[PDB]
């Protein structure tokens, strides 16, 4: 399972 | 107009970087919800409004079976306050990390539904999502999808017109908004072919640690499935991982109907789709409305209570659904 991931924007 | 006191606030389901989320009961009417509450203070030093007042108007503008729905929105002197559905089954990111990898029928049944939602929002509403993940993919009790979170949402997006944005997740992201020269609503197509690809493959079809050198593995190496992937998956998850979104699978101005008709999903009838008639192959094993367990124990045990530009006043925030 990869780890758990974040959104972004710019 | 409703206000904070409607509600008993009985666990916390997840806490994101500029607020968090609790599974609460409205008094009146016994009904369980998922509360999205922001400090206002935090949104304005993060520079999180837009995002905030975005997620309000997609939410406001749209109801569909598999999008997480809006009861309430209302602010209150320093929050912000959403009063959602309440996806009881948790996220798939929770189910594929517990299960290596689901069937070629177990991703059909979810990816049916997806495409019916994010056809829904393409085609009716013109909105583009382009935040698809697993984290974001949530089960309801019954085991069909809700979509959540609609801050990184476009608004306003016909046809083949584009956006400049850079935004997303990186893993995620599509190899047109890495090129950062412009990108249309086939980007959604892209996250499409990445989450079914988790589905059925086990892992992302692109990974590296490292931001820069995954983002070259996403525009520059060729797609490998494994050699159990049936011919008609396989196919579907190449059409949707064309680096080019002109030869991407549903990347014309037939949008979504190019991936409905490919043979991956013969024989599903899509209105049969939009009216939940598909038997969801997993049925989530909540025993009632509080139980938590397929939500972050991390989260889950704590047991907590709190009821000018630095904290303005949103002008026409506030919103109930029914209508
Ligand atoms: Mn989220």
């Amino acid at each position: 399972g990869r780890p758990r991931t974040t959104x972004f924007a710019e | 107009r409703v206000t904070m006191n409607e509600f008993e606030y009985l666990k916390l389901l997840g806490k994101g970087t500029f607020g968090k989320v609790i599974l609460v009961k409205e008094k009146a009417t016994g009904r369980y919800y998922a509360m999205k509450i922001l400090k206002k203070e935090v949104i304005v030093a993060k520079d999180e409004v837009a995002h905030t007042l975005t997620e309000n108007r997609v939410l406001q503008n749209s109801r569909h079976p598999f999008l997480t729905a809006l009861k309430y929105s209302f602010q209150t002197h320093d929050r912000l306050c959403f009063v959602m559905e309440y996806a009881n089954g948790g996220e798939l990111f929770f189910h594929l990390s517990r299960e290596r990898v689901f069937s070629e029928d177990r991703a059909r049944f979810y990816g049916a539904e997806i495409v019916s939602a994010l056809d829904y929002l393409h085609s009716e509403k013109n909105v583009v999502y382009r935040d698809l993940k697993l984290e974001n993919l949530m089960l309801d009790k019954d085991g069909h999808i809700k979509i959540t979170d609609f801050g990184l949402c476009k608004e306003g997006i016909k046809d083949g017109a584009t956006m400049k944005t850079f935004c997303g997740t990186p893993e995620y992201l599509a190899p047109e908004v890495l090129e950062d020269n412009d990108y249309g609503r086939a980007v959604d197509w892209w996250g499409l072919g990445v989450v079914m690809y988790e589905m059925m493959c086990g892992r992302l079809p692109f990974y590296n640690q490292d931001h820069e050198k995954l983002f070259e593995l996403i525009l520059m190496e060729e797609i490998r499935f494994p050699r159990t992937l049936g011919p008609e998956a396989k196919s579907l998850l190449s059409g949707l991982l064309k680096k080019d979104p002109k030869q991407r699978l549903g990347g014309g101005s037939e949008d979504a109907k190019e991936i409905m008709q490919h043979r991956f999903f013969a024989g599903i009838v899509w209105q049969h789709v939009y009216e939940k008639k598909l038997s969801p192959p997993f049925k989530p094993q909540v025993t009632s409305e509080t139980d938590t367990r397929y939500f972050d124990e991390e989260f889950t045990a704590q047991m907590i209570t709190i009821t000018s530009e630095r904290r303005p006043h949103f002008p026409q925030f506030s919103y109930s659904a029914s209508g």
